């Protein structure tokens, strides 16, 4: 996989983008 | 993208734009899946009912664009799924483009993952939301001017996957397992869709298991943009991954 799917400006810096939580919430609800 | 928002800087670093080389013209979205391979929709490259049949030499891709951040690459070759059905319903709407040479990764250029069986099984469920990005039109139609529906920044919209019976019920087109549909229902209030120019671009989902982004879909076709009771249709990436892998294994040494 190497580092696929891990964004340098987000995951790699432990930052969330403004709407990703909405995606994860839909999986859990 | 209709009813989306401006992407944050570096939000979608796998984003690729497909252009006619000269004269210049934005054709489609695409996505970066390694330093040398770009994934797109077959109909972006081959579609005889609109007299479309591009070769490698007809095209350029742009990578890392938000709004020296951005990279222009030539293509070595294009590979279209052998069983892509352009005659009927766009079944197997998928193509690969191999870059002339590998690109360097940066903060703005980074590949998306392809799903494995477990990720696809877990996440491809009715109501689960994915994310679509593109430089396509902001609405199906314009009211004041042609440019009020062309965005200056990459656009992003989150959309839930829809129940298969609802997808099939919404259109006369014969839909196959190699397609899923996504978007809000009339009664859900919220809106959004891909539109002209977004085709070929990625539908991605973020794994709760490993927090990586996975490309589950490719913007394929719709009936208008953001219409009540209509949904966007997307190529089922995982269902076609053996073909993807076969192409990369054969032509990627
Ligand atoms: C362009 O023409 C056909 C149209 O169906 C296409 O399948 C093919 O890839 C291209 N032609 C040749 C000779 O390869
Ligand atoms: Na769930
Ligand atoms: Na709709």
């Amino acid at each position: 996989e190497a580092d696929c799917g891990l964004r340098p400006l987000f995951e790699k810096k432990s930052l969330e983008d403004k709407t990703e939580r909405e995606l994860l919430e839909s999986y859990i609800d | 993208i209709v009813e989306g928002s401006d992407a944050e800087i570096g939000m979608s670093p796998w984003q690729v734009m497909l252009f006619r080389k000269s004269p210049q013209e934005l054709l489609c979205g695409a996505s970066l899946i390694s330093d040398r391979w770009v994934l797109t929709a077959a109909h972006c490259l081959l579609y005889p009912p609109w007299d479309k049949n591009f070769t490698e030499n007809d095209l350029l891709v742009r990578i890392g664009k938000h709004s020296n951040i951005e990279k222009i690459s030539m293509l070595e070759k294009i590979y279209i799924h052998p069983r892509y059905n352009w005659r009927e319903n766009l079944d197997r709407d998928i193509a690969l483009m191999k870059l002339k040479k590998p690109v360097a990764f940066s903060d703005y250029i980074h590949p998306v993952c392809l799903p494995d069986r477990e990720t696809a099984a877990s996440l491809l469920q009715a109501g689960y939301k994915g994310r679509v990005t593109g430089w396509g039109n902001l609405r199906e139609t314009w009211t004041t001017n042609i440019n009020e529906i062309q965005p200056s920044v990459l656009q992003v919209v989150n959309l839930p996957i829809v129940e298969r019976p609802v997808c099939k019920d919404s259109t006369r087109i014969r839909i196959t397992d190699n397609m899923f549909c996504a978007g809000y229902k009339p009664d859900e209030g919220k809106r959004g869709d891909a539109c002209e120019g977004d085709s070929g671009g990625p539908f991605v989902m973020k794994s709760p298991f490993n927090n990586r982004w996975y490309q589950m879909g490719i913007v394929s076709w719709g009936e208008g943009c953001d219409r009540d009771g209509k949904y966007g249709f997307y190529t089922h990436v995982f269902r076609l991954k053996k073909w993807i892998q076969k192409v990369i294994d054969q032509f990627g040494e």
